[PDB]
């Protein structure tokens, strides 16, 4: 009944890493590793842009007079930006770019809480010099895929129709594979060593995530202890 | 007769959902019965589902 334990999270790259657990018993690490997988793909507090009220945009079916791309496209490239928040769950920013050039993600009103993983992610392409595009980006935090579709039912009467929304996919995690194999300790025939090979987008830290996700499993054990 | 005509242009995105008939090129039809979460996807040694 030996307790379980991890080792140093082997950080090969900033995007993906691998944890390793030595103290596993026969069977546990296998089914629990699969059980963790679902959790590390569902109950994860992700960050996703929800409301983007743009300067000269009443609807996403238009193109800013001065940009190369299309507004609809630009909104998908906003979903392509990985951002971190620390204190508040929500924050409104403002993109301010002018001049011919691939608009990097570091020209925005940078709040101390807003945290980009890569300020080099081009959102749009400015092709003119006298075009200063501005856009308030309301990003927040939640978990799982929560689309603007399911959210427009309450609506709160969004009369200000300059405010164009987007689907909030709250998922940091990405590709999860687990490498089960014989755990070689000298006092036992063979235990189990779970080498969790994980891919992330680069927003929430793995250890933060796994203790947090295990606490969600704790929530999901509550009634399983209650009879 | 009709001196003033006003033709409106609405815009409605219709996405992909369970129930839409989808196929391929080699003559393989079908209808999505239930688009399941990527969490039920069988993955290889790699991890890519």
């Amino acid at each position: 009944f030996l307790k379980p334990r991890l080792v140093d999270i082997e950080q090969v790259s900033s995007t993906h890493a691998k944890v390793t657990l030595e103290p596993l018993e026969r069977g546990f690490g296998h089914t629990l590793g699969n059980a963790l997988r679902r959790i590390l793909l569902s109950s994860m507090p992700g960050c996703a842009v929800t409301e983007v009220e743009i300067d000269g945009v009443l609807h996403e079916y238009s193109t800013k007079e001065g940009v190369q791309e299309d507004i609809l496209e630009i909104l998908l490239n906003l979903k392509g930006l990985a951002v971190r928040v620390q204190g508040k769950d929500e924050v409104i920013l403002t993109l301010n770019k002018s001049g011919i050039g691939p608009v990097t993600a570091a020209d925005i009103t940078h709040d101390g809480d807003v945290e980009i993983v890569k300020p080099q992610h081009v959102i749009c392409h400015l092709t003119d010099e006298n075009a200063s595009i501005s856009m308030r980006i309301k990003v927040q935090r939640g978990r799982g895929y929560v689309p603007a579709s399911t959210r427009i039912h309450s609506e709160e009467d969004e009369r200000p129709i300059g405010r164009l929304l987007v689907d909030a996919c709250y998922s940091p995690v990405e590709r999860i594979a687990y490498n089960v194999e014989a755990a070689r300790v000298e006092q036992r025939t063979d235990l189990d060593k779970l080498v969790i090979e994980m891919e992330t987008n680069g927003t929430i830290d793995p250890e933060e995530a796994i203790r947090r996700a295990a606490t969600i499993l704790a929530e999901q054990l509550e009634a399983f202890v209650d009879l | 007769g009709v001196l003033k005509i006003v033709k409106v242009y609405l815009a409605v995105k219709r996405r992909i959902q369970p129930g839409d008939k989808m196929a391929g090129r080699h003559g393989n039809k079908g209808v999505i019965s239930k688009i399941n979460p990527i969490e039920d996807m069988p993955y290889d040694e790699n991890g890519t589902p």
